[PDB]
């Protein structure tokens, strides 16, 4: 399990102390590891990455790379305490305030936070369509949920996101179909010895600054344990066609 | 002015110290997860 910071910022004492209590249990060196950080006289100050700023000499792929690089530099959060609470059925405008807070605090993030941050940083480019893609997978006895931000632009699919695994996040804007993107994720998961159980595709996310509707996360849900790849493809392509007709 | 830039507030200093602790912790926990991943890849 992991904890979520439900105190906001400044992080309150209970949440801070709980963060350290949790990692003392998880890490083999326990309290020795924790004390080495908490009681250090001096700790290096990490550089603060600049929030990406679009320039006219960027293509859309360039801009997506700048955004993804920013999220990579924040780092995937392995501390066991998620620093930004995301209630995924909340109105989009409220999630965008949380994305702003992520850029102000400049802390590590996990997959759901990265979807929200990716929406925020692409809201200024209306030609980029964004939609959530979710996976439920099985690995080594346990089930894992993962979400990334699917991207559609000019007849190509790609993705932004954050993951502890390098092949489960950003994908170049070179996939000719939604199915080809999804199957790339499935093949990536299989190389990591995961088995995909469910794929969920959401709706396009509005760009407008103060949208009061929630993100739709599961307009299409596929339970793939007993589905042939050809039938997964047929359903994904039908759904993608409906997305593009609006 | 000149004076304000010399010394941050107690609050600013604490925020920066906590961020340093978060990243120091994230480094060791990322290494631990990477070790467990690296170990499992060889054990298959
Ligand atoms: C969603 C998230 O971070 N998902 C994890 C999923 C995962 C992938 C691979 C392995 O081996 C385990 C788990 C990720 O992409 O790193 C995120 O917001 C979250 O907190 O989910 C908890 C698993």
């Amino acid at each position: 399990l992991f904890h979520v910071n439900k105190s906001g910022f400044p992080i309150d004492s209970h949440t801070w102390e709980r963060m350290w209590m949790h990692v003392a249990k998880v890490h083999p060196k326990g309290g020795e590891m924790v004390g080495a950080i908490r009681n250090a006289a001096f700790l290096a100050k990490p550089s603060i990455p600049q929030v990406p700023n679009y320039r006219l000499s960027m293509t859309i792929p360039d801009w997506l790379q700048a955004i993804q690089n920013y999220m990579k530099t924040l780092q995937y959060n392995h501390t066991g305490t998620q620093f930004f609470e995301i209630r995924k059925m909340r109105p989009l405008s409220g999630l965008m305030e949380t994305a702003k807070e992520m850029t102000r605090e400049s802390l590590p993030i996990k997959c759901l936070e990265a979807v929200i941050l990716g929406i925020y940083l692409t809201n200024g480019q209306p030609s980029i369509e964004r939609f959530p893609i979710s996976f439920k997978t099985y690995f080594s006895g346990n089930y894992f949920h993962h979400v990334v931000l699917g991207i559609y632009c000019n007849g190509r699919y790609g993705s932004l996101g954050m993951s502890r695994r390098a092949e489960l996040m950003d994908k170049p804007l070179t996939f000719r179909t939604l199915s080809d993107l999804i199957f790339d994720f499935e093949d990536s998961y299989k190389k990591y010895l995961h088995t995909v159980k469910k794929v969920k595709i959401g709706l396009y996310v509005p760009h407008e600054p103060h949208s009061f509707q929630p993100i739709e996360w599961k307009q299409l849900v596929l339970n793939v344990s007993k589905m042939l790849r050809a039938d997964i493809r047929k359903e994904l392509e039908k759904y993608a066609r409906d997305m593009r007709m609006k | 002015r000149v004076e304000k830039a010399k010394q941050k507030s107690a609050q600013q200093e604490l925020k920066q110290r906590q961020r340093a602790e978060i990243y120091a912790l994230n480094r060791v926990m990322t290494e631990l997860e990477q070790q467990q991943f690296d170990e499992f890849c060889k054990q298959m």
